[PDB]
């Protein structure tokens, strides 16, 4: 364990705005397995590039073509893409051609949706990994924790995000948020039916992100086991999202004959409604406290790269 | 008396089968829709709004599941009317362009795309998609009391930019008096293209539903939202049959049958009311504290459940500045208060 | 809004007078003590107590009172510590003798109410109330039936007689905010600037709070309202709602908002029999400009003679019937049952 | 064989609506009375001009100027259509001269007489008070019902068109309800009495309306009440042609479970009698809508005539 021993996987961060820069800073502050080999941007004036060159990370304002010419590319084994879905289609083509793994923080959804605490292992070798949505990263862990104890016939999540912190891309394509998240609530969360709702609130004293998870399960679900699954899930997410916490105890509500609910997928139904009220505070070190919607994306992407790095050799073919 | 043009047609948009969903926990049957839409249609209304309380795909744990889907409700109304347009309501973040397509295929020709009164920019895709379908596309700026006249007009302009043919001042909280309504229409008229229409969606929580809709007309408003008996969230919308009867005393060109609206209100709709759609301590709270009106019955359900005052839950919800669609926060507030 | 937020709004409750109509004049003495106490502790300036049709309204025509005015006013006078007890007198129904009785049971405010073309019958009451040392107010009932300039000249007459405050009284709940504003303009034009004005709205078009606030904007000093609107027809301006609306405008009403909200819901609303709300039959009072106390009698007639109270009220409006003509409710019912 | 002119010379005091209508009414309808003189306070009064046109001696010097008139020596009855404070003055001056006095003010020096009810009881009364418009139209009905069954409570609503409402009524409107209640007791026969008055300015002017509420024991014979009331109506149209029922007489059982707080009694049960009158004016000089004033001149006239035929 010598002074000079460097066994970290060099990663490249494509995108020099908020996501890329918070991801850069989060890797340097926390990761023991990764180093930032390059930050790839598009504008020499970006504050992200300024910060990177300040921290001594190689930079280019010439897109991924600029990256491919850098001396630093030789050891880049993982690329983060925090740009655009269309750009990632092109970025991924170039990067795969050099055998570089891609973790995609855009909606391109080229590779499988991954929620790391749920289904990372299933995708350990995936050459392209999609990070779904901030809501999906926040809530699918809870859906999965419930699903483990008892089948989730219907899961529904309500993301409440401060106006200030809502991503330009989410604003431009708010439908896509609800669709991608509910899609991933099925595939990865395990629910038979999926719903995602998003609210942007402009309160002064910007709001810490809230996520509410509703799971409909059969009347004979084990209430104590669900509570323990969820509380344990929360502890797992906290390993990479420290500000992720239950705002309220796990709540349970009996839906009993004479008060059937028209639960989609089923028809009228009786059973048990599980409500999990999450608060998700961002690390607040580069992105503010109320930007939990961004902070959970970079937290989730960092931890996917870290688990990639903890598997074994990085071979760029 | 007033400076309203008694000759200008008031476009009459009924929301009995949409905002009124909130009064009936979204349990309107296909038969309620057909009977009420036919009655409204035969009384001369220009539009009848059909959707879950919270708009297309409002149905959820968050707002309450609906006895039927938007598609079946809209179809039922579309089929039962012969002159009125079937309107519907769409909240970005809840309903999507795909849900809008479905509602169009089912017979809706007006869509009101509703965002918080500071988030018009999330509505481009919906407003743009609706224009491409040749729908009357309207922009709804909810909780209009939380915005300044000038800011609200700036949001309205954005929605016009995207393709809105009409923009509504929305007193979702029922919190604004007549002067607030006037200042907002003036600000709207300064910036809107003269051809862009303008509309009023008052709630009755301070009993200004009718007064606010009239003063809107004095200030240039073209469309008035209302519903029979006020059937709607909170203390209700502008009571349609009352508004028309006052407008009639004023000689206003509303083009409705007063007595038919009056009788449908009493004979069809009010009987279906469970929790009374009126101004009382709990609905007053909505307007006093500026709280989204659909919160009313969920707040009262939490209040019964955790043995709290519904009034306090609502006031606290105002203090926290929750806005439309945030029903999950009602339980959040109730759980916090019970910890006492 | 050009309303002066600092100017104090005289808050005058009529839960125990106009509200008599909503409960067929059957308030008990304990109802009156309890309600006068709540309203007193909530900061209102006056509590009005008498039969709905005023002093000696108790009759076959309007309904017999469950107690006399004397018992009612004494109960209220005893229960309140800061508010004045007001009362209502209609010349032709009550007399100065009845006034003298009311003053001696504790009333210190009297509103002399005539129809809005008949102010000249109120002289002996206005004068006698002045002689007693009372706060003397003139009430011009059914103000929708009278032009602003005509209504103002009648206000001038009651002022000549010694009234210190004239109320625009929308007895049929028939007027909108513009009707209201025009009439306060006309009054402030001719009244001595010191003479105060008041607003007595009815909610029959759902304009009771709106009309009261607009009256304020055109110089009005006093506002009549009642808890839940408890009053004739669809009721008076709902006092807890008007206070909540005035609070949000920052107006100097000097009342406890929550106390009124709570008294309205917890004490008064449970006493209601026929719901004090806007509906087909109470809308008819406003649509057709019919005195609001007719509502329960017209529904009595509607049932007993198998007819539509709505139609009964529209026909009473068509014959231009005014306040105190409850006996014509039966006349009209009898005529309709013929044809 | 036709009549002989046995007419009594009468004096009419007051030159306005009432006195003129009583003048025209006597000259067009009396076989028994001649207007011997009219008395005003203003030589400009048109009433005085009218009387002179119709050949009637006048004076504008008040009752004082009347006693100095050469026509006064044959005056046997005088009507007072002025005021109650003037009648207190006039009564003494005419009494001292033997002149019978028919008072149309509410001065109430003499007894209240509703002619069709209690004239005969006051045939010899030197001063006779005619109560009020409402009294002259409602007490007949009260007494009609009280004939069958004793009336525990009687209440009358006088609806009068604002144009015809006399200035006396306007200036003392309490006195109307007070005079009438008093006479509802004394002459009408009711244990308790109540009188209400409503002025309505509706155009076209409303014909007078009078609603009479009677409360009797549940026993009372309904058919007999109807008969007594309708017969009394005709007894009244003998001098008030316009006096007609507007509605068939109504009756309401006040059953147990709907006790009413009748004043004087407690919470009570029994029968409620409602009769809806309408009093059109005769048209002689006053308009048809002035039934309030026409019922006064008619009733004063018939009292004068009954004196005349009594001997
Ligand atoms: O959509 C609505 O009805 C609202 O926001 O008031
Ligand atoms: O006096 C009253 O209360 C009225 O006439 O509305
Ligand atoms: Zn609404
Ligand atoms: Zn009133």
């Amino acid at each position: 364990l010598n002074w000079m021993s460097d066994d970290r996987l060099s990663v490249a961060i494509i995108g020099s705005g908020n996501i890329g820069t918070d991801l850069m800073i989060k890797i340097m502050r926390n990761s023991k397995l990764l180093k930032v080999g390059a930050m790839v941007g598009i504008d020499p004036k970006s504050d992200g590039l300024a910060r990177a060159q300040r921290l001594g990370v190689p930079t280019t304002a010439e897109g991924v073509d600029g990256l491919l010419d850098m001396p630093a590319f030789r050891d880049i084994k993982i690329a983060f893409d925090a740009t655009s879905a269309g750009a990632q289609a092109i970025h991924n083509q170039k990067l795969q051609a050099h055998g570089v793994r891609v973790i995609d923080l855009t909606p391109a959804a080229i590779g499988p949706y991954v929620i790391p605490v749920v289904n990372f292992d299933q995708h350990v070798d995936a050459p392209n990994i999609n990070m779904v949505t901030c809501g999906g990263q926040a809530t699918i862990p809870i859906v999965h924790a419930v699903s483990k104890v008892s089948p989730v016939h219907y899961a529904e999540i309500v993301a409440s995000i401060s106006s200030k912190s809502a991503g330009p891309g989410t604003r431009a394509n708010i439908d896509e948020f609800t669709e991608t998240t509910s899609k991933a609530i099925l595939e990865v969360g395990g629910a038979a039916q999926g719903r995602a709702i998003i609210i942007l609130n402009p309160a002064e004293p910007p709001l810490i992100m809230r996520d509410t998870v509703y799971c409909f399960v059969s009347a004979e679900a084990n209430i104590d086991a669900i509570t323990d699954s969820v509380e344990q899930m929360v502890k797992s997410v906290q390993e990479y999202v420290p500000g992720y916490r239950l705002k309220q105890k796990v709540q349970f509500e009996k839906i009993v004959a004479g008060n059937e609910q028209n639960i989609p997928g089923l028809g009228w139904s009786t059973g048990l409604k599980v409500s999990v009220f999450l608060e998700v505070e961002g690390a607040g070190h580069y992105l503010p406290s109320y930007a939990g919607n961004l902070d959970i994306m970079t937290s989730a992407g960092l931890t996917v790269a870290e688990r990639i790095a903890g598997s074994g050799v990085q071979v760029g073919g | 008396g007033s400076m309203i043009d008694q000759a200008k047609k008031i476009y009459i948009s009924d929301v009995t089968l949409r905002d009124g969903m909130h009064a009936i926990r979204h349990r309107y049957t296909l038969n309620h829709v057909s009977q009420i839409a036919r009655a409204l249609d035969e009384a001369g209304v220009d539009s009848i709004e059909v959707a879950h309380g919270d708009g297309l795909k409002g149905s959820s744990f968050n707002y309450g599941f609906g006895a039927y889907s938007d598609l079946e409700w809209i179809s039922a109304a579309a089929e039962a009317v012969k002159q009125a347009k079937i309107a519907t309501l769409l909240l970005p973040g809840i309903g999507t362009v795909h849900d809008l397509r479905e509602a169009y295929d089912a017979g809706a020709r007006v869509v009101r795309v509703a965002t918080h009164c500071t988030e018009a920019d999330v509505s481009r895709q919906h407003i743009e998609y609706a224009r491409g379908l040749g729908m009357d596309t309207v922009g709804f700026l909810m909780m209009s009391h939380m915005q300044t006249p000038v800011g609200l007009a700036q949001q309205a302009k954005l929605m016009e930019n995207y393709g809105a043919q009409c923009i509504y001042v929305v007193d979702s909280g029922g919190a604004m008096n007549m002067w607030d309504i006037a200042e907002r229409f003036k600000a709207l008229k300064d910036v809107l293209d003269p051809a862009t229409q303008t509309g009023m969606h008052a709630h009755h929580n301070l009993s200004l539903g009718v007064a606010n809709s009239l003063v809107a007309l004095e200030n240039g408003c073209d469309r008035v939202d209302a519903s029979l008996t006020g059937m709607g969230a909170g203390a209700g919308n502008a009571p349609l049959e009352v508004f028309i009867a006052a407008a009639e005393r004023m000689g206003l060109n509303h083009g409705c049958d007063v007595k038919k609206l009056i009788n449908a209100a009493e004979d069809i709709v009010r009987p279906l009311q469970e929790r009374p759609v009126r101004v009382d301590r709990e609905t007053l709270a909505l307007g006093y504290a500026g709280v989204y009106s659909s919160f009313l019955r969920h707040a009262e359900t939490a209040a019964k459940k955790y043995n709290l005052s519904a009034f306090d839950i609502l006031v606290e919800l105002g203090k926290r500045r929750m806005i439309g669609g945030q029903e999950d926060m009602i339980v959040d507030v109730a759980l916090d208060m019970a910890k006492g």
